[PDB]
C-alpha cells in the first residue's frame, strides 16, 4: 500500500539548481523493503533514469548527470529528494519518483513497481503568470461547450467539468506555446441540448501561481 | 481472408445492382476488385466515388441495418428493365418511389433516421435525372423537384436535370448517388418530392 | 553499462489484433527484464516483471517471455484501451537502462468530425483580443485540414491547432483550431466561418456565426 507523491516547484531559473521532494505513504523508507529512484521525461522523449538511493543511504547516479545531481533521504519526515544544479532549459521534463521492492532472487527482481504522479518542472527565466478563463459556448441532438485557459506560464494546468462529476465526451486539449510567450488551451465538453436547464462549470488550476478559478458557460 | 468481387464493383455492395446480391454483407480483409466489376444497374454513377471506394478498401466490408422509412400516398416499388431479378427490379438497399399512378401528384415528404449504433452509418441516397421532362411527369407528377439533405455535418440540394443521355444498359436516364457517414446519434434528414432514390438500409463499416 | 535496443518506435493495429513488441540487450541481462505502459499525461504502470511475471490485476492478454538477450511483450487481443508507449527497462545491472519505447495506436474504421464554432466571449474582447474556437470532434483518422474565413476572406498565419490524444474508448481524435486577431480586427467584421476537410467527408464542412 506504498504510495509516492512529488512536490517542488515547477519553475527553475537558469543556472539555479532544481529539488523536488518525494513523499511516501504506507511504508518506512528505509525498512529495506525498497529502493528509491528518480526518472524524468522531456518532451517527447522516453524516460531516462536518474538515480537510485537505497535504504542504506547510497546511491548510484546516472553518470552523464553525476556531476550535478544528488538524492538524498530524510527518514524523520518518510521522504527522499532530488537536487539537480546548473539547470538548463534541457532539464524542462516530467519528474517522476518511483520505487521498486527489494528482492531476494535479484535485488531489483520487481522493477518498479511503485510511482509518483509525476510533476512538470520548465526551466526558464520568465515569470509566472495565472490564467485567465472564459467560456466557449455556441446542429441538432448534441451541443459543445467549453472554457478557453489563455495567457498562463508555467505548465501545467488541469480542468475537471462539475469538480469531477462531468467525464465522459470531455477533451482538455494539449496547451500551446503562444508566440508571446504564454500558454493556451480549451477544455470542451458535449452535452445532449436539451440539457440547455443543466449546469456546467469547468475548474481551473495553476499551481505555480497558486491560481484556482471556476466558470459557467451559456450562449 | 480475401473476397472475389467478380462482376460486383465495390461500391455496388453499398447499393445492391443484383451482380451484388451475394455481397450485401461481405466480410474480407483483402477486396479483390475485377476490370469486369459494375457498380450499377440502371445506369449512373457515385458522384465521389473513388473517395468512397478508399474508405471500403480500409473497412472489413459491411453490416446492413434498415433505417425504418415507411411512406404513404406513393409507390415504392418503382422497377427497371436494367436491373434485372428474372424480371424488372431495383437496388436491393433502395427504393425508387413513384407517383402512386402516372402522372400523379408526389406529394411533399420528409424522412429523417437517427443513428443509434455506436460507429458512423454510412448513407447512400441517389437522385434521378430522368430521360425527359415529360417522363419526370410521368413518374413523379409534373413540377420542378428538390431534394434536400441534412444533419449536423450537412445541408445540401439536388435538383434533378432531365434530359436523354446516350443508353447505356438500355436506358438514357441517370441515376447517382451521393455518401455521408452519419456520427452516432446523429440524424439525416430527407425532404424531397420525386426523384428521389431513397435508402432502405444505412451501412456499417466492419474492422478490417 | 547495458544498452536496450526496442522495436519497433511506433506500431498500429485493430482491436483484436496481436501485438508484438521487441527489446535486446546488448549483453545477457539474465531475465531482469521489465515491461511499462504509459498513457498519455500519466506516470508508467508496471505490466510485467522478471520478463513473465506478470503484475497483480494486469489482463491476462499481456504476456512476457524471453531470457538472456531478446525479450517480447506480447497483447494478444489489442483493446482499445491498450493504446499507450510501453518501455522495457533492464533491472538486472546498475545502471538500468530503458528502451527507447513503442507508441501503439488504434486502428479503426473512418469517422468524419462533427463541427463547432465558438464566438469570444464579452469578457475577453473587454480585455482587447479575440480568440475564434473552431472544435472537430472524434473523427478518424488524425489527418485533417482547418480553414478560416471571415466575410469569405480566407485567413493564413493568425491561427493555431491542437489535437488530443487517441481517445481510449472510441480510439477517435479530436482537434482545436484558433483563429487568434486584436479586439480591433475582430469588430471589423461579420460573419466568421470555419472549412473542414477530411475524408469522412464527401464535400467540406463549414460552421459560422454572425457577429
Ligand atoms: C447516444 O444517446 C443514447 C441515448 O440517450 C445514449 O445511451 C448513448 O450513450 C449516446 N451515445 C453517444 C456517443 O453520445
Amino acid at each position: 500500500q506504498v504510495q509516492l507523491q512529488e512536490s517542488g516547484p515547477g519553475l527553475v531559473k537558469p543556472s539555479e539548481t532544481l529539488s523536488l521532494t518525494c513523499t511516501v505513504s504506507g511504508g518506512s523508507i528505509s525498512s529495506g523493503g525498497y529502493y528509491w529512484s528518480w526518472i524524468r521525461q522531456h518532451p517527447g522523449k522516453g524516460l531516462e533514469w536518474i538515480g537510485y538511493i537505497y535504504y542504506s543511504g547510497s546511491t548510484d547516479y546516472n553518470p552523464s548527470l553525476k556531476s550535478r545531481v544528488t538524492i538524498s533521504v530524510d527518514t524523520s519526515k518518510n521522504q527522499f529528494s532530488l537536487k539537480l544544479s546548473s539547470v538548463t532549459a534541457a532539464d524542462t521534463a516530467v519528474y517522476y519518483c518511483a520505487g521498486g521492492s527489494t528482492g531476494d532472487r535479484h535485488y531489483y527482481y520487481y522493477g518498479m513497481d511503485v510511482w509518483g504522479q509525476g510533476t512538470t518542472v520548465t526551466v526558464s527565466s520568465a515569470s509566472t503568470k495565472g490564467p485567465s478563463v472564459f467560456p466557449l459556448a455556441p446542429s441538432g441532438g448534441t451541443a459543445a461547450l467549453g472554457c478557453l485557459v489563455k495567457d498562463y506560464f508555467p505548465e501545467p494546468v488541469t480542468v475537471s467539468w462539475n469538480s469531477g462529476a462531468l467525464t465522459s465526451g470531455v477533451h482538455t486539449f494539449p496547451a500551446v506555446l503562444q508566440s508571446s510567450g504564454l500558454y493556451s488551451l480549451s477544455s470542451v465538453v458535449t452535452v445532449p441540448s436539451s440539457s440547455l436547464t443543466q449546469t456546467y462549470i469547468c475548474n481551473v488550476n495553476h499551481k505555480p501561481s497558486n491560481t484556482k478559478v471556476d466558470k459557467r458557460v451559456e450562449p | 481472408r480475401t473476397v472475389d468481387l467478380g462482376q460486383c464493383g465495390l461500391l455496388g455492395t453499398i447499393t445492391g445492382p443484383p451482380q451484388c446480391d451475394q455481397f450485401l454483407e461481405f466480410s474480407a480483409d483483402l477486396i479483390i476488385e475485377r476490370r469486369e466489376g459494375s457498380d450499377v444497374c440502371y445506369p449512373g454513377k457515385f458522384v465521389n466515388e473513388e473517395a468512397l471506394r478508399q474508405i471500403l478498401r480500409e473497412s472489413g466490408g459491411i453490416d446492413k441495418e434498415a433505417m425504418g422509412f415507411t411512406y404513404s400516398g406513393i409507390r415504392t416499388n418503382g422497377a427497371t428493365s436494367a436491373c434485372r431479378r428474372s424480371g424488372s427490379s431495383f437496388y436491393a438497399e433502395m427504393k425508387w418511389l413513384l407517383s402512386n399512378t402516372d402522372n400523379a401528384a408526389f406529394p411533399q415528404m420528409t424522412k429523417s433516421y437517427k443513428n443509434t449504433r455506436k460507429s458512423p452509418a454510412l448513407i447512400v441516397w441517389g437522385i434521378h435525372h430522368s430521360v425527359s421532362t415529360a417522363e419526370q411527369t410521368k413518374l413523379y407528377g409534373s413540377g420542378n423537384k428538390l431534394v434536400t439533405v441534412g444533419s449536423s455535418n450537412y445541408q445540401q440540394s439536388f435538383v434533378p436535370s432531365p434530359g436523354a443521355r446516350p443508353q447505356v444498359n438500355g436506358l438514357s436516364g441517370r441515376i447517382d448517388f451521393h455518401w455521408l457517414m452519419l456520427n452516432p446519434n446523429d440524424t439525416v434528414t430527407f425532404s424531397f418530392n420525386g426523384a428521389f432514390i431513397a435508402p432502405d438500409r444505412a451501412s456499417f463499416l466492419r474492422g478490417k | 553499462d547495458i544498452q536496450m535496443t526496442q522495436s519497433p518506435s511506433s506500431l498500429s493495429a485493430s482491436v483484436g489484433d496481436r501485438v508484438t513488441i521487441t527489446c535486446r540487450a546488448s549483453q545477457s541481462i539474465s531475465s531482469y527484464l521489465n515491461w511499462y505502459q504509459q498513457k498519455p499525461g500519466k506516470a508508467p504502470k508496471l505490466l510485467i516483471y522478471a520478463a513473465s511475471s506478470l503484475q497483480s490485476g494486469v489482463p491476462s492478454r499481456f504476456s512476457g517471455s524471453g531470457s538472456g538477450t531478446d525479450f517480447t511483450l506480447t497483447i494478444s487481443s489489442l483493446q482499445p484501451e491498450d493504446f499507450a508507449t510501453y518501455y522495457c527497462q533492464q533491472s538486472y545491472s546498475t545502471p538500468p537502462a530503458f528502451g527507447q519505447g513503442t507508441k501503439v495506436e488504434i486502428k479503426r474504421t473512418v469517422a468524419a468530425p462533427s463541427v463547432f464554432i465558438f464566438p469570444p466571449s464579452d469578457e475577453q474582447l473587454k480585455s482587447g483580443t479575440a480568440s475564434v474556437v473552431c472544435l472537430l470532434n472524434n473523427f478518424y483518422p488524425r489527418e485533417a485540414k482547418v480553414q478560416w474565413k471571415v466575410d469569405n476572406a480566407l485567413q493564413s498565419g493568425n491561427s493555431q491547432e491542437s489535437v488530443t490524444e487517441q481517445d481510449s474508448k472510441d480510439s477517435t481524435y479530436s482537434l482545436s483550431s484558433t483563429l487568434t486577431l486584436s479586439k480591433a480586427d475582430y469588430e471589423k467584421h461579420k460573419v466568421y466561418a470555419c472549412e473542414v476537410t477530411h475524408q469522412g467527408l464527401s464535400s467540406p464542412v463549414t460552421k459560422s456565426f454572425n457577429r
